[PDB]
């Protein structure tokens, strides 16, 4: 007589394969993606503001190309910029465009403050063909381009100090004309000259003039510059010709918004991380969707699966089959 | 594993088993039967959702960082900036690979182990009245029925009541 | 822990034991005692002194290195100097949280084995004349007075002078 | 009559909870901090050198500020600069500030030597009284103003050859004069010019003629710049106006020099840690006080606190 | 190690059994011998090669990076490249020098389990046949012989054919 | 009678140490280096194709310095500057020499294609004693040193467009005369100017005039820039004296190229991992060699040695 009783554990029909440290695979019960590796295609409209560029590069919404001024005063955590925009104003470079870019697009605001500068000689408010406004023609709406009043062009020597408690960012900029003809009869001076400076920091740029390629009907150029003013300095504007002058200062702040490159479609939907390739849930530790993040978000990893195991080790009964 | 019971001298698991991942399976005189054990199962389900939610704990949040595609050949800044992004992604991978493997032979042993445990404190319940024989299963040198088996089974076994029944079984 | 005797078939810890980590208590004609048992105790110490000594290995040594505030807003060569930092902090944060959960995991299993071998090294001690009674105490079969007992304790208990003896009392 | 023998473990009344792989919070018998998180607020003064820059930047005590004088020759292995420094002499900027400041805070020295350079046909040592030394007006120590001597400037042409075995600093400058008149009066010539070259290396600076706003009552300027001369390289400066010229050399040095921003103040103590915060011990691994450190430090980390268990589980009675 | 039997219960190891990791070693009527066993031997080669092959596993590739050698001082680009590198090179070496420490302790830990186990196959196996003297050699209560010997190594031991035998002789 | 049945394990008389979570110096069976820790101290020319620059750098063969002629044709993976190498033609500066030096290696080959760029009213191919080509004055095989013709020299204003559809990289120069006599002598115009463009992008020098050290004969110097020039885009170059003008362009690649600095000498081998110190094995996952590489290559760690354990506990007799 007696009994018998048998200590044992279960088994599944379909295990799954894991890693180890001594194993590259071996079966378990059951385990968990660690690393998320789809995305729905779309941006999530919220918990962050979200600001679509459409059309726009942040710097031409920041200048104020024309078909950028739906941009004015606007802000955002993430600006998007789409691989469709182009712009419509004056041919130009902005010298060190990536810091520029990166510094609007961090501060998170193009608030726009306009301020009384007195220019005392000059003819204000230059426009181009190449930048129109209606039917005609216009320039960078944050942008003044001064020109000869009468026959001269004085030596510009303006002040705008700042009494505020913020910093300003200023945007300006050096006209570069195609012939010496252009540059005499805007600016009378054979050579012109701005020197932008606050009591720590100057800038002096020298125009050069010459062609470069067609662009929108131009050979001609604008080079774009910045300034920033802090809380008791004072921004001195020095020029005898060439100055593409600002109308005031954007606002700076600081916070958490950034930019990204990305032609994903904005849809209603909560999502606190987003890639160009669209939002993706942040649950999983770990992604392989793109390097490019933003907001809470998993790690990126090479990988694109890695499984932590869930169960214990899947052992089933051999089979005479 | 470590301990030798899973793919050891445990020969396999049930299929079977469906309401526990631990259990017992008896004969007596009254038949057959199987019953899962809670307390073993609940041991390594807490462990292996304690290690899963410490993994899952969540994300790092981060906003403007720098550029990691780029439209123009530049030189040095954008070497390093490439650089400083592909080291950064092949420590986090390094750290996900280590991390899975590491947590994954843990969690094999101590499945392992829990199996282990059940079958010790089952043994040390019987203490005289059983012989291991060896596959996870006891012989039970006395007549136990349905109730003696659950006795078994929930902790309340009295090895005295019998002892004198079992040892005369085993010595002859 | 993985060997199940600390807070596992052994209750719980004795408050009263203050001079060793692991020890014996015994009840027998002549009352009832405690001791501590240095070897199991230094064992464990050891190796908890040596995981100790490594984690404290002393620190590296950094002289001019990058900034890492800034006063002035100046765009891409000061993001990648804070990107840089900030993915250097986050990935020795992760080393530091790894390495304790690691150590200390670890920490409670070896010194849930030192309790379990101890145990094991009694058993294989008492051969047949004793039976494990599954909360981590033997029931002895036979006298043991404190002579004997101290005996089980420096590793110099004769099993073959009770066996007869005990034998007949567990059977 | 038998005996029982009952093996066992010890507890304590109140342990202390840990994280493991897999619980955030478990009660072992004892714990180990491993995260450092307080400092004295003190920077103690060995076994480094500590520099106090008290009002001086580091850069203003190279250039030679006159409140900075005391600084002459100095030598460091950490240089603090502290928050209420503050300039005294002609204004000026430095292109790539950040990086004259780095090299010189890893060279560790200000040590000076005086070259004989020869300045034909102009007059030297020019002072301000933006920048006085005692109640009379002056310069920058280490820099030579120099002027038209009678009503001629010459094109300055001159070599400084580096015949030693050890690389040489020059720090030189242009001055940015407010107007036309103080261009002329000061270097005759309508336009200055600065080059100043290597057999490897080469700039040529143009002076800004204009106003820039007022800082201690001057509207015009001086732009710091510098060059490195090589064993066997020769130094060439070339100027028709506007030269700020050098007198000599800094000695560079390699080592285990820096600079720290810090307003904690220094004390007689010893410890290897640095941080702006002060000094901090190093007995742990990791530390939250302060990512910015000198010296031989725990690593920085974001928690403020991570226990390392010194003991078993704690299972009380 | 976490299992107390290599450098434990098993006092040292046979610098003379060449043929195998773990085995047996007897005396019986017919003299002494020693056998390594097959199975416990592959069971921690196996672990071990994989282990190494997982951590052998092929070299990253890269190609152009950045510049790590400097001829002229240059500030704050030339740090930040520095920097860079430093932190790449401290954290990786921390990553090696953990693996190496938590593979190590795992090795030990395994083959000492493996020790282990074989041990406690033979015991189960020996049933109520034998008894385990607490320093890895069981006393077998009854004649057995080279054959007898060789059917414990190979696991065909019938106990049952001793049981009789040796039961009287335990008690 | 009865028989004893002992369980053991094997060791041997004398292990090797590893480390351990809980020890520094544990004694085990057997174990295995993961530090690769020596090189052969020669470069394997496969499977990787190497270029050994022998005497020239990289930039050198890039301009066509005459005894860089050789490197015309060619291509690599890895090209080996060695220390010995020398420039032997005009004295010049890159300024970011480490960008186009580095962009150039990533490109893998100096393969060049010639232009008809049309420069009206100047005299074409200007050459120095300082760059011997031959018996007679020289210059860099891909630039062309434009000066006056008769006695003018007009605005030059060309363009270029890429309708190709790969990058085109087009090196250009600024000649810095010593003194304002060569520059009216080879430019008229006493300043001269050079503009080279893109549609979104542009470069603006000014020549600097003045006396620099004497190399190869020569007090003044030519500034190197460089223009990349997409598929669709346009180059322009604008300049009424000084310019240094591109002969055609370099067609850019991508790719797994790269250059090393390193003097070992190269040889006939197989081998995936390069440092400067010579090729290293590969079949360990951790090197102490050099923190530079090129290849399939372990990474780079502090430790010359750590040993991964590959048997158990040894406890010897
Ligand atoms: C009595 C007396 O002397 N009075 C003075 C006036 O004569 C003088 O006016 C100028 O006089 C000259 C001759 O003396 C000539 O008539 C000028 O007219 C220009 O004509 C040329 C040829 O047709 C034409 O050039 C074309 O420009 C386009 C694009 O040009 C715009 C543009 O869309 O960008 C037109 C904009 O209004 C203009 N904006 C400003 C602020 O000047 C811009 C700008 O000039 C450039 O973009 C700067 O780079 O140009 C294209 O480039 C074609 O290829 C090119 O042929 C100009 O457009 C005509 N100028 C204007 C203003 O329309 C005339 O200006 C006056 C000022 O000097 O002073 C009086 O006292
Ligand atoms: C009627 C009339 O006036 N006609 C004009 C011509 O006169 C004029 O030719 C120039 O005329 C002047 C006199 O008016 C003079 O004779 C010029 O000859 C130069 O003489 C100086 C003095 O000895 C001599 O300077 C030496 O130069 C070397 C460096 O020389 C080279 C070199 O190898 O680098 C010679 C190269 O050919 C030259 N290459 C080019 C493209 O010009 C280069 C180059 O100019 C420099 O590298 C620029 O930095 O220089 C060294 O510097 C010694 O220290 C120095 O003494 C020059 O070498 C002579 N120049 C030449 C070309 O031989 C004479 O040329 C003509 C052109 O200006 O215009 C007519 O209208
Ligand atoms: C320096 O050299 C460059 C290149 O030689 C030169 O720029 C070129 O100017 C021509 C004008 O002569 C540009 O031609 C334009 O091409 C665009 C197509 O992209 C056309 O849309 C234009 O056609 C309209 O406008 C013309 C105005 O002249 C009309 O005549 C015509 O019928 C159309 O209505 C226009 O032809 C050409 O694109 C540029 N090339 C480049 C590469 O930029 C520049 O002018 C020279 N500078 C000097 C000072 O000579
Ligand atoms: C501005 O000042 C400069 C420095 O004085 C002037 O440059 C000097 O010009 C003279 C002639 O014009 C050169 O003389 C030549 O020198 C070589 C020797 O070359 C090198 O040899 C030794 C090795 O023993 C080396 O250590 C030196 O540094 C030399 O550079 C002679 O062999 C020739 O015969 C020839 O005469 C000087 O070399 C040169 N010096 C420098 C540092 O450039 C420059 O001319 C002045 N500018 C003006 C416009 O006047
Ligand atoms: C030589 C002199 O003192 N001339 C008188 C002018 O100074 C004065 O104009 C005022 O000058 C102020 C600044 O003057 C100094 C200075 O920096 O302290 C005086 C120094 O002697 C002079 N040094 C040299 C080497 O020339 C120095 C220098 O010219 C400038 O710093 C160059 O930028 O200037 C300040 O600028 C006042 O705003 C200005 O009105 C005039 C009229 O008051 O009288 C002169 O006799
Ligand atoms: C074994 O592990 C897998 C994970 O790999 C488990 O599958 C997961 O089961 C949960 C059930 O709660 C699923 O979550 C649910 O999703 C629905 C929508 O899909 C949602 O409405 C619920 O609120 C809940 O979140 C999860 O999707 C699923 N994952 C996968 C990949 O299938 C599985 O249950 C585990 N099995 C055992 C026996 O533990
Ligand atoms: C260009 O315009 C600026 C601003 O209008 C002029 O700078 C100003 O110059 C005056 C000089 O009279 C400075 O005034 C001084 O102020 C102190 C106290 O601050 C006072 O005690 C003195 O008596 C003196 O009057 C004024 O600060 C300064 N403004 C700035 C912003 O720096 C400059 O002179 C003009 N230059 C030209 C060439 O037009
Ligand atoms: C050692 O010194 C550093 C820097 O001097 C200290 O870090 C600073 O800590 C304070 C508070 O602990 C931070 O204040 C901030 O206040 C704003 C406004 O209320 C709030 O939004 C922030 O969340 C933060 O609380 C300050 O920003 C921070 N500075 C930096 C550069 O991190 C550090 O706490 C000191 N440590 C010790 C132990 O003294
Ligand atoms: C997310 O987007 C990235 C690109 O933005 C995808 O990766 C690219 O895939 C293309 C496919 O033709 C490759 O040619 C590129 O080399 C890839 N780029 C990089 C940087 O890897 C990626 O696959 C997308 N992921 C998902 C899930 O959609
Ligand atoms: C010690 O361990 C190493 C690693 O397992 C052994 O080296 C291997 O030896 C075999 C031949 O026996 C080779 O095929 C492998 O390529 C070697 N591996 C490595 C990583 O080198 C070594 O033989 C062992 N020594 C002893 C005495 O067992
Ligand atoms: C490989 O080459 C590097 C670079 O030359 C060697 O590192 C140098 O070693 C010398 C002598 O020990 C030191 O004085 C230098 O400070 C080292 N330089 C650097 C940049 O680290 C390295 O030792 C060589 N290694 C081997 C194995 O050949
Ligand atoms: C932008 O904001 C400022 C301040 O809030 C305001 O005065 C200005 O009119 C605004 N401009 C637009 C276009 O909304
Ligand atoms: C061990 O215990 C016995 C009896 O309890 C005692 O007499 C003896 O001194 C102790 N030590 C040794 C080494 O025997
Ligand atoms: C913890 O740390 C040490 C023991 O190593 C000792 O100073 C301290 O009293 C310990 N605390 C407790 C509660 O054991
Ligand atoms: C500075 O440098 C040296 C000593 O190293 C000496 O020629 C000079 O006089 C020193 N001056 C001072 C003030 O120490
Ligand atoms: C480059 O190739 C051409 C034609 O294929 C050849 O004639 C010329 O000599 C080659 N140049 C070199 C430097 O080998």
């Amino acid at each position: 007589p007696g009994a018998t009783l048998c200590l044992g554990h279960h088994a599944v029909p379909n295990g799954t394969l894991v890693k180890t440290i001594t194993d590259d695979q071996i079966e378990v019960t059951n385990a968990t993606e660690l690393v998320q590796s789809s995305s729905t295609g779309k941006i999530c409209n919220n918990p962050h503001r979200i600001l679509d560029g459409i059309d726009c590069t942040l710097i031409d919404a920041l200048l104020g190309d024309p078909h950028c001024d739906v941009f004015q005063n606007e802000t955002w955590d993430l600006f998007v910029e789409r691989s469709k925009a182009f712009s419509n104003c004056y041919p130009y470079d902005v010298p060190d465009y990536a810091s520029l870019r990166s510094l609007v697009a961090s501060s998170g605001t193009l608030e726009f403050i306009t301020e009384g500068f007195t220019w005392t000689g000059v003819t204000q408010n230059g426009g181009s063909n190449a930048c129109k406004r209606g039917p005609g023609s216009g320039f960078f709406s944050r942008l003044n381009w001064l020109t000869k009043s009468g026959s001269t062009y004085p030596v510009l020597n303006v002040t705008m100090p700042n009494n505020d408690n913020f910093d300003k960012l200023y945007i300006w900029g050096v006209h570069h004309p195609s012939t010496n003809q252009e540059q005499t009869s805007l600016y009378v001076q054979a050579s012109g000259r701005v020197t932008v400076s606050t009591r720590r920091s100057q800038q002096t740029i020298i125009p050069n003039i010459g062609s470069r390629p067609w662009v929108r009907g131009l050979s001609s150029r604008i080079s774009i510059y910045w300034t920033i003013v802090k809380p008791g300095d004072v921004l001195v504007i020095n020029s005898n010709g060439n100055l593409i002058a600002p109308r005031g200062y954007f606002k700076m702040r600081t916070g958490k918004s950034s930019i990204m490159r990305s032609d994903a479609p904005i849809d209603t939907c909560i999502s606190e991380c987003i890639t160009p390739n669209g939002s993706i849930p942040n649950d999983k530790p770990f992604q392989n969707v793109n390097k490019i993040t933003y907001g809470a978000c998993p790690k990126y990893v090479k990988q694109n699966t890695l499984k932590l195991a869930t169960g214990m080790r899947n052992v089933p009964e051999k089979q005479t089959r | 594993g470590l301990f030798g019971a899973i793919a050891g001298f445990i020969e396999n698991g049930w299929e079977g088993m469906i309401d526990g991942w631990y259990g017992f399976r008896h004969q007596n005189s009254e038949g057959t039967g199987q019953a899962a054990d809670l307390k073993s199962t609940q041991a390594a389900i807490d462990q292996i959702n304690g290690k899963l939610n410490r993994v899952i704990e969540k994300t790092n949040e981060k906003f403007h960082q720098i550029e990691k595609e780029f439209s123009e050949v530049e030189g040095r800044i954008q070497d390093l900036e490439k650089y400083v992004e592909d080291t950064k992604i092949d420590l986090w991978s390094y750290n996900a690979e280590l991390l899975v493997a590491l947590e994954n032979q843990h969690t094999i042993d101590l499945t392992d182990s829990e199996m282990n445990k059940l079958f010790e404190k089952t043994g040390r319940q019987l203490r005289e009245n059983a012989e291991d024989m060896g596959n996870g299963c006891f012989k039970i040198y006395h007549k136990c029925d349905n109730a003696c088996i659950e006795s078994i089974r929930n902790g309340t076994y009295d090895h005295d009541v019998y002892r004198d029944e079992a040892l005369n079984n085993r010595f002859q």
